RNA sequence: AGCACAGUCUUAACGAUGGAUGUCUUGGUUCCUACAGCGAUGAAGGCCGCAGCAAAAUGCGAUACGCAAUGAAAAUUGCAGUGACUGAAUCAUCAGAAUGCUGAAUGUAAACUACACCAAUUCCCUGGGAAUAGUGGUACUCCUACAGAAAA
RNA sequence: UUGUGUUGAAGCGAAAUACGUGAGUUUUCGUGGAACAUCUCCCUAGUGCAGAUCUUGGUGGAAGUAGCAACUAUUCAAAUGAGAACUUUGAAGACUGAAGUGGAGAAGGGUUUCUUGUCAACUGUGAUUGAACAAGAGUUAGCCGCUCCUAAGGGAUAGCU
RNA sequence: AUUUCACUCAUAUUAAAUAAAAUAACUCCAAGUGGGCCAUUUUUGGUAAGCAGAACUGGCGAUGAGGGAUGCUCCUAACGC
RNA sequence: ACGGACCAAGGAGUCUAGCAAAUGUGCAAGUGUAUAUGAUUCUUUAAACAUUUUAUACGCAUAAUUAAUGUAAUAUGUCCAUUGUAGAUUUGUGGUGCCCCACUUUGCAUACAAUACCGGUAAGCAA
RNA sequence: UGAUGUUAGGAGGGCAAAUCCGCCGAAUUUAAGCAUAUAAUUAAGCGGAAGAAAAGAAAAUAACUAUGAUUCCUUUAGUAACGGCGAGUGAACAAGGACCAGCUCAAACGGUUAAUCCUUCGUUUGGUGCAAACCUUUCGACGGAAUUGUCGUUGAAUUAUUCCAUGAAUGCCUUUAAUUUGAGCAAAGUGAGCAGGAAUGCUUCCCCAUAGAGGGUGAAAGGCCCAUAGUUCUUUUUAAUUUAUUCAUUGGAAUUUUUCAUGUCGAGUCGUGUUCUUUGAGAUUGGAGCACUAAUACGUGUGAUACAUUUCACAUAAAGCUAAAUAUAUGUAGGAGACCGAUAGCAAACAAGUACCGUGAGGGAAAGAUGAAAUAGUACUCAGGAAUGAGCAAUUAAAUAGUACCUGAAAUCGUUAAGAUGGAACGGAUUAAGAGAGAAAACAAGUAAAGAGGGGAA
C-alpha cells in the first residue's frame, strides 16, 4: 500500500482480485455519489446505488437524461435505466447499460437496512 | 561489463581469432598440471626449477604459538616518541626515557642503524640482538630483560 | 536466475550417424507429435539456455570508506557554486544566494499548502511548475513491471530535527528529505550528477562544522577525520598567465608556415 | 461493331496463401518472511455415484453442484422455476449433523459383487406396540491385569 | 535531463532534386489504431547470421505426371431423387459347389445390433448407400454355463538365514 | 696496476668514402605459426619422372594490374578517388 | 572434393573461484572497519550513516637465511646518511645565434663496477 | 513354569522427505596410457524421527602470568601433515563474536516395622461456557505389584543467625504503557470553450494534500468509484502502579561453633596381537571380526616416532537426560525484483501430467487477442434443390473489425498494363532512348494603390 507493507500495490494482484471478486463484494464496488441536496440532509458522501433510486446521468452519449434505475446487472457491473434504450437489428428493444460511477443519484428509496446504515455513517 | 569485451571485435570474422588450421580444441595438452616432467618439463625447470623432490626433516603437531616472534630494530627506537617529548631529551642532560617495546606488540629488538651520539636510552624487551645491545651501550644506555 | 534444469527433463538421446539426419540428441517413443525432435542443445527449439543464470553472480560492490567520504564531501561543495546548479537543470534565476541558508522556523511547519507557499514565496515558483508538468507514463516494458511513471528530482530539504517538515514537504511530486547526520550521496548526486539544489535550515548549516572538526564535540565529530587537500592552491590559470612576472619571461610570438 | 499470335522472363498496381512484426497479459521464475505432518476414532491414492432439462473440468456423498448454524443481506435466470414485499434469492464464514465401495485393510478369498462361524437386529410410546435376512463382531505380533487347567 | 501523441504512436508497403566512403540516419504518401523516445552525460546485457546432412513452422519445380491391374461378367426395363455404371424392384446371363463369402462357438473387440431420420467431413471414381453423423430402444434361466473337486504349479503359516 | 698534477693531440669541413643513419636502445604483457611448394645457378640417389633428398638468393602461399590466345610460380610492374 | 530446393523466426568465448601484468582512484610505513554491535535507520531502506565512553581481533607489508637447535644487516668516531666513471637540474664567466658551445659549480633517475656487513658451507685456530 | 483364552484395558503396521539420523555401496572421469591414487567415505539400494533433528556438562587443552559442556559465524590455512612424494588431497590448539544452563541413576546411609507404586469403584471444593465441554481440588475402600529392592538422604551429629511452605474470616482489584485480531470513519470540480462515437487530451477558471501507492471507469484522472495518509473501537498476553489487618500450627533449608568417620566410584569391559576398512595421522586416526584377557584410586587413561628405568602436568572411560544461538531444490500463506513476454517463461498463460503411444517398466504434445457496447453477432428483398452470391436494403465511429474475427511481412500464386526474347539467367564500367515524380539554389528585393488580419509602445 501506501505506508503498512501488508497488503499489495501489484497491477496482477488486484487486477484479479477485481474481476474475480465474490458477489457480496461487488455492491461496494457499485457505488454512486450523492447530489449536493442528499449531501446535507445526509452525512454521507457517496452509496451503494440500489433498485428503486432516481438518478441523473452525468457522463457518456447520454449525459443530461433523468429516470429511475429498474435493474442491477452485478456480472457485468452495470445499471439500467427506465427509457434509455435501444434497438436490436430484429427490431427488438433492450436497455442500455450504464456504469454506476458515471452516475449521481437524486432520490433515494430507504428502507428498514439503509436507515442503519446512514445513521452510522452521520 | 560486457560492453568492453574483446570478443565483439570478432564478431564478423570466422575464426574468433583462434586461427583456421591450428582450431580451439578442448584439453589438447592435458588437464591441469598434467604433463610436467614429460612434455612440459622445459617450462617447470625455467620458471620453477627447484620444483621436484623433498629435503628436510617433518614436524608432526607444529603449535605455531610457541615461536610467534615480531621484530623491531634500533632505527624505530627514537621514532615511538612524540615529537615533543623527543624534543626535551635533547636539552636535558640529566634523564632518560625507559621504553617498553612489548607494551606496542614487538619481542626482540634487532640491531640495524644508527643511534644518535651521547643520547641515552633504557630499552626492555624479551630477546635482544649482540650488536643491538652494543649500540645501545655504545650512547650511554642499558638493556633490561622481561617476561 | 533461471530453473536449475529447465531444458534437460528428458531421455533424449541421438540416432547416430546414418540415417540421414543431424547428430542431435533426439526425444524417443511415438504417438505425439514431439517424438523425434532435438531436445536440448542452446539452437534447439525447447532447449537449454546457453549459460543458465545463477544467483551467484557477484551483486554488489565494496567501497573504500575515505573515498565514500571523499565523495560525500565533493558533492557538497559542488552545491554552493551557481552555475553548477543552473546546469542541472534548476529553474533558480529569481534565488538570492544558492547556499540558500533559512530560519529554524521551516523545521516546524505541519501542512502541505504552507510549505508550497514558502516555496513559492523564496522564489522557486517555476521550479515547482517544471516538477508538476513532468510526470508522464514510460515507454517500455517497465510498465509491466511496477514502473509506472517517471519524474523529475526537485530541491531538497535538510533538517536537524523534525516537529512537522518530514509530514508536510512529502506528497509534493519532487521534494526529498534528508537529515544532517544521515547524508546520502545517492540524494545529493542523483545519477552521478552534480549540483543538486538544497535548502538549509540554520541548525543544520551549523552542525555541518561540529561534524567535520573545525569544532570537537564527543559522538559528533568523526574520529580522527581530515578534510581533504588540493594538488592545487588557485585554479586560475589565465591570470596567473597575464602577471607582470610571467609576461616578463615569455617570448616574441612567431608566424606560421 | 472492331483490333492485340501463343509460351517464357522483368517492373509497377490491386488481390490470394501464410502467420512474421508491433502493442497487450487473471501466467512463469528467483529472492525475503512465518508456520508445519497425517493414520485402526480407518490416512494418502483408486473406483462408483449425485442436477428438471447435464459430456468434460470444478464441487459434493443415499441429507450427494449441497443440510443446519453465524455475518451480510434482494434477487438467481438459457428456458422452466424459487424468493421479505428478513433462520427465506444470493455471497461469505464454518465449530453441529451426515460422510457409498475400497485401500496398511485386518473373518476366508478375488480377471468371483464367491463363501464362513458367533450374537437375531432396529425403531416408536411410557411395560406395551411395530418393522426388517437387515446389523455388529471374528487378522498378526506385543504389554498390564485376570482365569482356570497342566508340569515340576 | 527535456520531449512527441484522437488536429493520430509503434509497426508495416511503396518511395526521396535528402545526408554519410560505409554500417546507417532523416523525411513524403498509404495503411494502422495506442502508445513512443532521449545524441545531455552515464550504467547494464540472454546485444548484430547465408551456411553448422543446424532447430521449429510455412511453401515450391518435378505434375495434372507415376498411378487408381489378383479374386472369370455383365445386360434390359422401372421406382426414388436437384443429380443414379457401383441405392431399391422385376426379367436375363453367370459364380460359390458341403474342404462353401453356408450354419454354430472360443480368444480379441465393445454397441459395431434394432427402428427412424439423414449428408459438413469420411466411405482414395460417383453416391440418394454405410460398420459415418443424430434421436430413441433392445440382452428375462432351479434344468445352458461360472460358482464346487483335484492336476502340472502359485501364495502362505511354524521354524531357520 | 691503480690515484693525483702539469703539458698537448685534426675538428667551421668533421683522424678514409657514402648514407629520407635517432624510423634509435631497452623493459613488460600477449596472439598466430611449428604438413609447405616453385624458378635460375651449385648438388646426392635413381634408366628416368609434373620422383626422392640438400645449399645461396628471389618468389608463390598472403596479390591484384599490362603482356605471353589460354594458365597459382615466366616478362614489365606491385594497388586511396 | 564435401554442405547448400526456397522463406520467416531461433542459434555459439559466457559465469564463479584463484594469480599476475597494465592502467585510473584514495591514503601512505602503513593500509583494509572481518564476523558483530549502535542509531530520533525502517514504502523505497535487502540501501545509506556510525565504531565500543602513551588505545595489543585478523590478513598483506615493514627482514633475511638455514634440514635444524637457531642466529639476524657499516658503528659511536658523527642527526650522520660507503667509493668511482658517465649523466638530468642548478651556480659563475666568455662565444655564435631563451637555445647551442668552451671552461666553472652541484651531481636526481639509471647503467657499469668496487667495498663493507647478515644467514648457510668450506679452510685455519679452538674453553 | 510354559502353553491356552473373540476374558478387561491398550500399543505397532501405511503415506509424505527440502532440511535431519543409521547401514550398504559403484563406475563414468583425471593422471594426456594404466594397475595404487582420484572421482567419493559421492549417485543408485534398505531402514528411523522433529518443527527442527543430531551433539552436549571433560578418562578435554596447554606448557602460559594459564584457559574451562555442546553448536554455529570470522580467522588459524590451502598451513602441520598424506601422496606411482606424481596427478592430486588436507585437519587441530590459541584469538575475535552469536547464545548462554545445568542435572539424574548406579555405588555409600535409613529395619520397634516398603516410607513406595498401579487398576476399579466412591466424594469434596471454586472458577469458565447459551449449550457441548473443561479446568482446579484433599479424602476413602477392596484388589494387585514389590525385599531376586520401590522411596527418602547425598557422611552423620552439635551450636547461633536467617530464610521457605502450609489454615481461617472482615476488605482489595483501580490507572497506564506496550504486543495482537477483527471492524467502523476517512478532504478537494464531474465548471466553461475545441475537436471527438465517447474525456481521463489541449486552452482556461477554481481547490485538497499527514492522502501525487495501485486498480476501475467508452482515450493519459490528486479532486468520478474502490481503496491510500490518519484515527476510533475491538480481541490476545505482559509489564509497571494500587492494601493487605489479626491470629493458629506443622514440616523443611543455607551458612556459622564445636564432635567423630575416611567410605564409594559402571568387566568377556579396557587393553594387547593379528586381519580388513576408513582418516591429514606418519614402526596405524577411528571402527569392526577372531584369539588372549587386567588393575582398584599410590589405580587407570592422555601429553601426535617404535623401546627400557623414572620425574611432572592434566583428567577421572566402559549408565542416562537436557533450551538457545544453526539448516531447510517439501507443503501452505504473505511481500518484492536494473528478470521472461506465447518457438520466450515451469512440460503445462486454455476441461495439462490432459489428448495420444507402448504387453510393461515408462514416454508425452499442439493450442492466447472482434468490438467501448452483442442488453448492437448481421433484420428485409431477389437468384438458387442447396451451399452461396447480389442489392434500391441493414448494426457500428469503422465490416478490406463478420466469429478460421487487432496489426497482417517474406517464400509461393492470380489479374491488368508496359517491355524483352537465334543452345541459361543475373552482374561491373559508360552512355543513350523512354516513363514516373519533383522547386528546399535551379531570377526579381523593393516601390505605389487597395482589402483581409496579428502584435509592441505612448
Ligand atoms: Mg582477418
Ligand atoms: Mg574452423
Ligand atoms: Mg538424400
Ligand atoms: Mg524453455
Ligand atoms: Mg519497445
Ligand atoms: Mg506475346
Ligand atoms: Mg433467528
Ligand atoms: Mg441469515
Ligand atoms: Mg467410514
Ligand atoms: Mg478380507
Ligand atoms: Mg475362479
Ligand atoms: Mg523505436
Ligand atoms: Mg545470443
Ligand atoms: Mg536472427
Ligand atoms: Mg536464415
Ligand atoms: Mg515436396
Ligand atoms: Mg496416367
Ligand atoms: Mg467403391
Ligand atoms: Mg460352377
Ligand atoms: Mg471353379
Ligand atoms: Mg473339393
Ligand atoms: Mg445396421
Ligand atoms: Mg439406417
Ligand atoms: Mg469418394
Ligand atoms: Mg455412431
Ligand atoms: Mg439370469
Ligand atoms: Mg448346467
Ligand atoms: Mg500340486
Ligand atoms: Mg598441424
Ligand atoms: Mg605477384
Ligand atoms: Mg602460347
Ligand atoms: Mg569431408
Ligand atoms: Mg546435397
Ligand atoms: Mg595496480
Ligand atoms: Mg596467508
Ligand atoms: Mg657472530
Ligand atoms: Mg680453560
Ligand atoms: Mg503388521
Ligand atoms: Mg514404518
Ligand atoms: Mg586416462
Ligand atoms: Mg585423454
Ligand atoms: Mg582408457
Ligand atoms: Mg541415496
Ligand atoms: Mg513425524
Ligand atoms: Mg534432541
Ligand atoms: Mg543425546
Ligand atoms: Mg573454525
Ligand atoms: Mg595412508
Ligand atoms: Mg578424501
Ligand atoms: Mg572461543
Ligand atoms: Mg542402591
Ligand atoms: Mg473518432
Ligand atoms: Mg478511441
Ligand atoms: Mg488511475
Ligand atoms: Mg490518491
Ligand atoms: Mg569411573
Ligand atoms: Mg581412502
Ligand atoms: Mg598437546
Ligand atoms: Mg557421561
Ligand atoms: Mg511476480
Ligand atoms: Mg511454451
Ligand atoms: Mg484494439
Ligand atoms: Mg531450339
Amino acid at each position: 500500500m501506501k505506508f503498512n507493507k501488508q497488503k499489495s500495490s501489484s497491477r496482477r494482484k488486484m487486477r484479479k482480485a477485481h474481476f474475480t471478486a465474490p458477489a457480496g463484494l461487488r455492491r461496494k464496488i457499485m457505488s454512486s455519489k450523492l447530489s449536493k441536496e442528499l449531501r446535507l440532509k445526509y452525512k454521507t458522501r457517496s452509496l451503494p446505488v440500489r433498485k428503486d433510486d432516481e438518478v441523473l446521468i452525468c457522463r457518456g452519449h447520454n449525459h443530461g437524461r433523468e429516470g429511475k434505475v429498474v435493474k442491477i446487472n452485478r456480472k457485468r457491473y452495470k445499471i439500467y435505466v427506465e427509457r434509455v434504450t435501444r434497438e436490436k437489428v430484429n427490431g427488438e428493444s433492450t436497455f442500455i447499460g450504464i456504469h454506476p460511477s458515471n452516475v449521481v443519484l437524486t432520490k433515494l428509496k430507504v428502507d428498514k437496512n439503509r436507515k442503519k446504515i446512514l445513521d452510522r455513517k452521520a | 561489463a560486457t560492453r568492453f569485451k574483446k570478443n565483439r571485435k570478432k564478431r564478423g570474422h570466422v575464426s574468433a581469432g583462434h586461427g583456421r588450421v591450428g582450431k580451439h580444441r578442448k584439453h589438447p595438452g592435458g588437464r591441469g598440471k598434467a604433463g610436467g616432467l614429460h612434455h612440459m618439463r622445459i617450462n617447470f625447470d625455467k620458471y620453477h626449477p627447484g620444483y621436484f623432490g623433498k629435503v628436510g626433516m617433518r614436524h608432526l603437531n607444529l603449535l605455531k604459538n610457541r615461536t610467534y616472534c615480531p621484530t623491531i630494530n634500533v632505527d624505530k627506537l627514537w621514532g615511538l616518541l612524540p615529537e615533543e617529548k623527543k624534543k626535551e631529551f635533547s636539552e636535558n642532560k640529566d634523564i632518560a626515557p625507559v621504553i617498553d617495546v612489548t607494551r606496542k606488540g614487538y619481542f626482540k629488538v634487532l640491531g640495524n642503524g644508527k643511534l644518535k651520539h651521547n643520547q641515552p636510552i633504557v630499552v626492555k624487551a624479551r630477546y635482544f640482538s649482540s650488536v643491538a645491545e652494543k649500540k645501545i651501550k655504545a650512547v650511554g644506555g642499558q638493556c633490561i630483560l622481561v617476561a | 536466475a533461471v530453473k536449475l534444469g529447465a531444458g534437460y527433463e528428458t531421455s533424449a538421446e541421438s540416432w547416430g550417424t546414418g540415417r540421414a539426419v543431424a547428430r542431435i540428441p533426439r526425444v524417443p517413443g511415438g504417438g505425439t507429435h514431439r517424438a523425434g525432435q532435438g531436445a536440448f542443445g542452446n539452437m534447439c527449439r525447447g532447449g537449454g539456455m546457453f549459460n543458465p543464470t545463477k544467483i551467484w553472480r557477484r551483486w554488489g560492490r565494496k567501497v573504500n570508506l575515505k573515498e565514500k567520504r571523499y565523495a560525500v564531501c565533493s558533492s557538497i561543495a559542488a552545491s554552493g557554486v551557481t552555475s553548477l546548479v543552473l546546469a542541472r537543470g534548476h529553474r533558480i534565476s529569481h534565488l538570492k544566494e544558492v547556499p540558500l541558508v533559512v530560519s529554524n522556523d521551516i523545521e516546524s511547519l505541519s501542512k502541505t499548502k504552507e510549505a508550497v507557499n514558502f516555496l513559492v514565496s523564496l522564489g522557486l515558483k517555476d521550479e515547482v511548475n517544471r516538477l508538476v508538468k513532468s510526470k508522464k507514463i514510460r515507454a517500455g516494458k517497465g510498465k509491466m513491471r511496477n514502473r509506472k511513471y517517471k519524474i523529475r528530482n526537485g530541491p531538497l530539504i535538510i533538517y536537524e530535527n523534525d516537529n512537522g517538515v518530514k509530514k508536510a514537504f512529502r506528497n509534493i511530486p519532487g521534494v526529498d528529505l534528508c537529515k544532517v547526520t544521515k547524508l546520502n550521496l545517492l540524494k545529493l548526486a542523483p545519477g552521478g550528477s552534480i549540483g543538486r539544489l538544497c535548502i538549509w535550515s540554520e541548525s543544520a548549516f551549523k552542525k555541518l562544522d561540529v561534524i567535520y572538526g573545525k569544532i570537537h564535540e564527543k559522538k559528533v565529530t568523526k574520529k580522527n577525520y581530515i578534510l581533504p587537500k588540493s594538488i592545487v592552491h588557485n585554479p586560475d590559470i589565465y591570470r596567473i598567465i597575464h602577471s607582470d612576472k610571467v609576461q616578463a619571461s615569455l617570448l616574441a610570438k612567431k608566424k606560421p608556415c
